[PDB]
This record gives structure tokens, C-alpha cells and sequence, in this order.
């Protein structure tokens, strides 16, 4: 169900996308999994710890 | 003996972004000038977004303004992209007068004579009261990078995020051209994605003053 | 973790990548070679080493 | 600038006696007011006294013939 | 009141003066190591990554 | 709203008592970040006793770790509503869903090893697009206590202090709503008389940020200063 | 709003001859890897130079061959002859010879002057030759050219590396100033061939690059 909705999507079927690095403006070989994660803050912050 | 560059088309795919061309180019500088000027345009180009907002009523930019659904905080992330181009100034002071039950939009704004509004749809926020009207000074000053509300230096004035940046999406493709009976030439196509505050040949020719100036350290 | 992964990355060969059996003056060419593309990072080349 | 004291241990071996050694002299040119014997490069006086071990021309026989020296003197 | 001349005097401080690093259940004798410091815009101690 | 959910969001966000749930549907009369003034339908209503519903939103008030509850409305005005219904999102929701963080583009490479061993790197877009930009509310407590040798006082007298101390001040001695303090500054000046010694409270070293309001508590049998 | 930070290089901490260590500092937030690799890819692989293209030999018209009183083979000659570095005046392509006999090794020396040809380093060791009647000869051609263009994408077909520069490299570490928060530091390190000083061929880098921005600043 991921395939077809990611076939529904104009996206390549593995879920991995060439990428080029920033600093030196080339081609990743081996193309690398991306995509959107739901991620969170705790509040374990730096400024309370120091 | 290499060959040189020219801008050869500037083709104006939508009023925010478009797509400029670099070509011809000798084969290996495709992908120089074109992470090159990707770098600098992300980086370092003057922008015009907000940086003081200065509402009437509201003390401070934790507290609700009486007869608007939205809090200040999100007027705040509001305004923050409010995209505004000036021409002849560095700082200037706008003012937003509107009354009557109905959205807020960028077009609620005073028109000064050079300070324009790129955006005119823009949401700010919603009046929801017959007999209710916001009333502030929206303080629009020139800037470079990312300005935070911490690092800089009465009680009314809000202090928001400086986001000078007017690009916000490059991408870049090389390809062959067809000059002179001679193969293994470069089209570089710059596809920039703009807010709408700074002209393509204007960032392209702004970028390469910039890179070209910094190579004034050994040549 | 990670750096044992990039070096298992660098130190390794496929049987047929660009650059297969030409001969190298020395590792600097190689890096000379890697850096512009010319090469792979991982196939066989005889080299002069010292 | 100083990354490992290997050439301290080389010349003085027992490793324990290298930070009396050379906390001893550091303590006569910082608060001893003598000055150092090999040009120093802003440093603190810690890394000139291990610089200087590492040169050849200070450990405990040393110190013993200076400070007996000046004991004379 | 952080003035603008103390950084140059911590600069003249710091440079060749160890600090002890200490992860907090330390098991054996490399628990407890020492550096010198390289002074960080930030709130966070970085670490080698191999040590 | 979380992009990979389960379902069980709304279950949450609905049944822990964060946001204020329609106990009667109808037609929203009147928006505002204050209050939500929801006029009723005919069939769910009383004879005796009819109105309408008027919901009290919580705004900007402490919570017990020191967050920021808030509740935001989440409908328009004129917008037919169901009883069951959110009408205001409270802190980690949206349109009546469970959205605890933010959902961002991720790679998964080995990027010149900062993340060696479990870290994470973020580029400055999430930093400027002001997204994990959390509030945080602190409670400053300055009492006034009765002990030997003489009461204290919150007056702005204060010595070894200059007009920096005074300059955020009004002349009863507290800080005014929303004058932004940062680390050092004075709050609440009080002085302890020993000729007198400076007890005041001071904001503690290392915060910013911006009073945002003031409480006043007084004992039955002291006469009140003119702020209180 | 314009004003950037211009630096100027403050030291050269240079190796021997053929070594330099070129510091830059200070850069603003994030130039470090915008010149870092400008000058990488124009120095790496489009500078201008001239060196050996291909080899005739007298008796072998074959790539994997074999020849007596040169115990190196035909293989491992060409190894030399890559890292041979000529310097030519102004003639686009001109041939040499290595026409010798004897015992021992023969250097870059043995080749004859021959006008525009210059060996700037005479003491490359090309090849031995161990027999007392064991004789060289070969037709080596030097051209001019613009990159690393190997013997594949091309007697015998040997590598030309025509760029003057071996190895370059950049490591950007951070650099204080007064009162800003972190800048660049780029340090340039490269090791040339010797037929130009390492100076000068960053001042090459900066010359081309300055002149394909010319149409726009």
C-alpha cells in the first residue's frame, strides 16, 4: 500500500532519491532514503542542564 | 581561452519564481559556478522583511488584543513573512488601519510612494467585531541573512524574527549546448524560487559581484 | 560506528566500475582521480606505491 | 604548543618524577622570577618547563646544582 | 557585566590550561579524562568522538 | 498534525479535558481568542433556562513543568458546529488531532559525522521558520516576611544600586506588564533593614524573556501600596 | 548590507618548493566551501599545461610487451613518463627523443634541450638499463592541453595530466573575530608538479574564475 501510494505520487517506488551534497555539489552515490518523520522536542533542554 | 558566460534567457515562469540560464560554459565550470551561486544566493542577499511591530493597545506580545480571533503571537508569525519590497530607504514605517468584521489582508496597509506589498492575498489576521479595529506601525528595514530577535544591540514595541532572504528554493541543471560546430559545451539553468521581493538578473548579477569580490584577496 | 563504515566504504572493490586496470604514478593522481569523477572510489588499479 | 610528553619520558624515565620535576621548575619561573631557557611562544609556564625537559637541559641533577648554587651564593 | 576585554584575557587563560571531563557513573580509570578547552558559541560540551 | 498518525489522536485530544469540547451544537455567533459564544440549535434546547453557550478559553497561564497551556479557537465565525464537536485547540493540538511535535524532511546519511553516534542535525530553516520554537512560563515568588529586628519592605529605595535597578520600575517597586528583563535585572525591590540591606528579587542569571503578569497577595492587617 | 568581509591571506606556510599551505581567514558564515571548491574544481581539472601524451617505441608497437636491458617494463615506463613535467613556450605540440646506450640510469637529463623544451626536473629517473650494449629509443610527445585527459577517452596511449597542480585540499575551521560569532578560516594546501610555484597557481585559479564572471558584474 506505501508502493501504490507512493506510485500515486510522482516519487521512485523505493523511497530513495539521488542527492547532492551541499557543500561540494556532487551526486550521493548509493541514493539515500528521505522523507518526512514526525519528530519531537523534550524538554530535556540545554538551558536548564548547564 | 576558455569562453564566457552570458545571461541568454531570463524566462519568467510565474510572478514569484523563474529560471535564468548561464550559458556557454567550458565543460567543468557547470557544476563550479552553479553550486557556487546556489551557495551565495541562499546565503547573502538583501532582503526586506519585517523587524518591529509596534501594535496599539497591546502591551506585550503574550497578551490577546479584544475583538480579534487570532492572539498577537500569531499576528506575529503572520507578519513575519509579510513579503514588502523597497526601493529608495534602508528603514521604514508602515501602518496598518482596519476596521469592520473581515479578514486583514496586506492590502489593509498604507501605500507609501516606494514601499510596495508583493503579496496582496496575504492573510494577517481576522476582525470578528462590528466596532473593533487593529492599529499598528509596522517597522520594514533592509537586512542580510538571518537576524534573530535575540542578537541584536519604551515597552510597546514587539520585537519579531528579521528573515531577510528573498530566494528560498535554488535548483540547478547542466546541459549541452550547440554554439559553433563545437559539442561538449554547458548550459547552466538556474531555477530559483523567489518570495517575489528580488528581480532573477538582479540576484544573478548581485551574487557574481559578490563572489567575484571576494576573489579581490590574492588576484 | 560511523568512521569504521566510511572506511569499509573507501577500502573495498566491484568488479567493474570506471578506471578498471589502468595503471596510477601514485596515490596522488588517485585522489586526483576521485575528486573530479573520472574514476570510482572503489575499483582495481594497479599503483606505485613507496 | 605541546600534544604529548613521549620525549619527556625518553629522557627522564620514571614518568612520576617529570610533574615534581617539572612543576619544581615551573614554580622558579613563575613565581621564582627567573627567566626561561629556551624562547617561549606566549605559553604558560607549564609547557615551557616540559619544553625545556624535553630539550635536554633541566631535570632534578640540575636543579640540585642551581638551588645548591645559589644556597653557596 | 561581560565586557568586551575579558574574552581576550579567558583566550590568554584558557590556552594551554587542561580541564578534567567526567561521565557520571565512571567504571574504570579512563572515566576521568583531560583536555584543553576550545572555547564554543553554544550551552554544550564537544567531545572527540573516538575518546 | 502529526502526517503518520495512528487514530488514536483524536480519542486523546478530545477526551483529556485540553480543549473545549461544543456541549451543545448550533451556529457559532461569536469568535475571539478571549471567548467562543456558540448560539444554539432548536431541538437540543431547554424551554426554561434557554440561552445560548458562552465558552471561556484558558489563555496564556502556567502549567505544572513549566509550559505554556493555551487554547487557540479552531472554528470561524458563522460555521454550523456538532454537539462533540472541538472549538478550541489546546496546547499540542490541532483541528481537534493529538500534534505533540513537528514533522520535518529527513535523511538518513552519515553527514561528516555530526551524528556519530545517536545525534541529530538540523539546518537553520527549521530554526528560522520558528517551529520548534517552544514558551516557556516561569513563576517568580517574592515574599515579604516578618522576622526580627523590623518588617521588609517593597519599596524602590534601594541602595548600591544606580537608575539601571529603577529604570523598569514604577514607584511602588514591582516591573511593569511586559517590560522585557533579562538576567540581573530587578523585579520586586525589598530591602530588609539591618542602615538596610538589599533583598530584592532578581531575575536568575541566564533567562531573558517578558513579565507577563503580576500577582499581589496581602495579609489581612497591612494597609496596600498604590500598585496593588 | 553590501560591505562584506574581504580578507587577505596572512600566512603562507610553505613546505619545500613544490608545497604550499595557503591560510585565508577571515570568511563570512559559510564562504569557506564556496571557494573551497571553486578553487577545487578549476585547479583539479581546467588549468592550463602541457605534458606527455603518447609514446612511440623504436621495436614494440604493442601496450603489454616486454623488452631486454630494461628490467622496468614498457608497463612501468609509462609511469615515469606521466610525472615527467615539461614546461614548453609557445609552440602547441613538439616531439622529443631519448636516444641513448650504456649502463645505469637514465634521467630526464638524456634528453636533448631542443629549443622550447625545458626539464624542470632533470633527475626523474625514466628508466634503467643494466647491459653495456642494451640502447633506448623512443619518440616521447609532449602537447598541450587543458585537464586530466586519460588514455582510455584517447604508439602507445598514455595519461595526460596537463595540470600543473598534484594534490589539493581545504579544511575549514572556524575563526574568531572580535565580537562575531564564528566565521571561516579556508586553508588551502596543494602540491604541484614544479613546473610553477604554488603561489602562482592560485593566482591562476582566481584568474579564470574572474574572468567567467565577467559578463555579469
Amino acid at each position: 500500500e506505501i508502493k501504490e501510494l507512493l506510485k500515486l505520487g510522482d516519487l521512485p517506488t523505493s523511497g530513495q532519491i539521488r542527492l547532492y551534497d551541499g557543500r561540494t555539489g556532487e551526486q550521493f552515490e548509493r541514493p539515500v532514503t528521505v522523507g518526512y518523520m514526525y519528530m519531537l522536542k523534550l524538554n530535556h533542554l540545554v538551558d536548564d542542564k548547564m | 581561452e576558455f569562453l564566457k558566460p552570458r545571461l541568454v534567457d531570463i524566462e519568467q515562469v510565474s510572478s514569484t519564481h523563474a529560471k535564468v540560464t548561464l550559458e556557454p560554459l567550458e565543460r567543468g565550470f557547470g557544476h563550479t559556478l552553479g553550486n557556487a551561486l546556489r551557495r551565495i544566493l541562499l546565503s547573502s542577499m538583501p532582503g526586506c522583511a519585517v523587524t518591529e511591530v509596534e501594535i496599539d493597545g497591546v502591551l506585550h506580545e503574550y497578551s490577546t488584543k479584544e475583538g480579534v480571533q487570532e492572539d498577537i503571537l500569531e499576528i506575529l508569525l503572520n507578519l513575519k513573512g509579510l513579503a514588502v519590497r523597497v526601493q529608495g530607504k534602508d528603514e521604514v514605517i508602515l501602518t496598518l488601519n482596519k476596521s469592520g468584521i473581515g479578514p486583514v489582508t496586506a492590502a489593509d496597509i498604507t501605500h507609501d510612494g516606494d514601499v510596495e506589498i508583493v503579496k496582496p492575498q496575504h492573510v494577517i489576521c481576522h476582525l470578528t467585531d462590528e466596532n473593533a479595529s487593529i492599529s499598528m506601525r509596522i517597522k520594514v528595514q533592509r537586512g542580510r541573512g538571518y537576524v534573530p530577535a535575540s542578537t541584536r544591540i519604551p515597552i510597546g514595541r514587539l520585537l519579531v524574527d528579521a528573515c531577510y532572504s528573498p530566494v528560498e528554493r535554488i535548483a540547478y541543471n547542466v546541459e549541452a549546448a550547440r554554439v559553433e560546430q563545437r559539442t561538449d559545451l554547458d548550459k547552466l539553468v538556474i531555477e530559483m524560487e523567489t518570495n517575489g521581493t528580488i528581480d532573477p538578473e538582479e540576484a544573478i548579477r548581485r551574487a557574481a559581484t559578490i563572489l567575484a569580490e571576494q576573489l579581490e584577496a590574492f588576484v | 560506528q560511523d568512521v569504521v563504515l566510511g572506511l569499509y566504504y573507501m577500502t573495498r572493490d566491484c568488479v567493474n566500475a570506471k578506471g578498471e586496470g589502468m595503471v596510477l604514478t601514485g596515490p596522488k593522481e588517485a585522489e586526483r582521480l576521485y575528486r573530479s569523477g573520472l574514476a570510482s572510489l572503489h575499483a582495481r588499479v594497479k599503483v606505485r606505491i613507496t | 604548543a605541546r600534544v604529548t610528553v613521549q620525549d619527556a619520558v625518553e629522557k627522564i624515565g620514571n614518568r612520576f618524577d617529570l610533574v615534581l620535576v617539572a612543576a619544581r621548575r615551573a614554580r622558579q619561573m613563575q613565581v621564582g622570577g627567573k627567566d626561561p631557557l629556551v624562547p617561549e611562544e606566549n605559553d604558560k609556564t607549564t609547557v615551557i618547563a616540559l619544553r625545556e625537559i624535553e630539550e635536554g637541559l633541566i631535570n632534578n641533577q640540575i636543579l640540585d646544582v642551581r638551588e645548591r648554587q645559589e644556597q653557596q651564593e | 557585566r561581560e565586557e568586551a576585554v575579558v574574552w581576550d584575557i579567558l583566550d590568554e587563560v584558557i590556552r594551554e590550561h587542561p580541564v578534567l571531563l567526567n561521565r557520571a557513573p565512571t567504571l574504570h580509570r579512563l572515566g576521568i579524562q583531560a583536555f584543553e578547552p576550545v572555547l564554543i558559541e553554544g550551552k554544550a560540551i564537544q567531545l572527540h568522538p573516538l575518546v | 498534525k502529526p502526517l503518520v498518525g495512528t487514530g488514536m489522536e483524536r480519542a486523546v485530544a478530545v477526551d483529556s479535558g485540553v480543549t473545549a469540547v461544543a456541549k451543545r451544537g448550533g451556529v457559532v455567533q461569536y469568535v475571539d481568542a478571549s471567548r467562543i459564544v456558540i448560539k444554539v440549535n432548536e431541538d437540543e434546547m431547554y424551554p426554561g433556562e434557554a440561552g445560548i453557550d458562552i465558552y471561556n478559553l484558558t489563555k496564556y497561564t502556567r502549567s505544572n513543568q513549566n509550559t505554556c497551556i493555551n487554547q487557540m479557537p479552531c472554528v470561524s465565525l458563522g460555521e454550523p458546529v456538532e454537539r462533540g464537536d472541538v472549538l478550541a485547540d489546546g496546547p499540542s493540538t490541532d483541528l481537534g488531532e493529538l500534534a505533540l511535535g513537528q514533522n520535518m524532511r529527513v535523511a538518513f546519511m552519515p553527514w561528516n559525522g555530526y551524528n556519530f553516534e545517536d545525534s541529530i542535525l538540523v539546518s537553520e530553516r527549521v530554526v528560522q521558520e520558528d517551529r520548534f520554537t517552544t514558551i516557556h512560563i516561569q513563576e517568580l515568588a517574592c515574599v515579604s516576611r516578618d522576622t526580627k529586628l523590623g518588617p521588609e519592605e517593597i519599596t524602590a529605595d534601594i541602595p548600591n544600586v544606580g537608575e539601571a535597578a529603577l529604570s523598569k520600575l514604577d514607584e511602588s517597586g514591582i516591573v511593569y506588564i511586559g517590560a522585557e528583563v533579562t538576567g540581573g535585572d530587578i523585579l520586586v525591590g525589598k530591602v530588609t533593614p539591618k542602615d538596610v540591606k538589599d533583598s530584592s528579587l532578581r531575575v536568575p542569571n541566564g533567562v531573558s524573556g517578558t513579565v507577563i503578569d503580576v500577582q499581589v497577595f496581602t495579609r489581612d492587617g497591612v494597609e496596600k501600596d498604590k500598585r496593588a
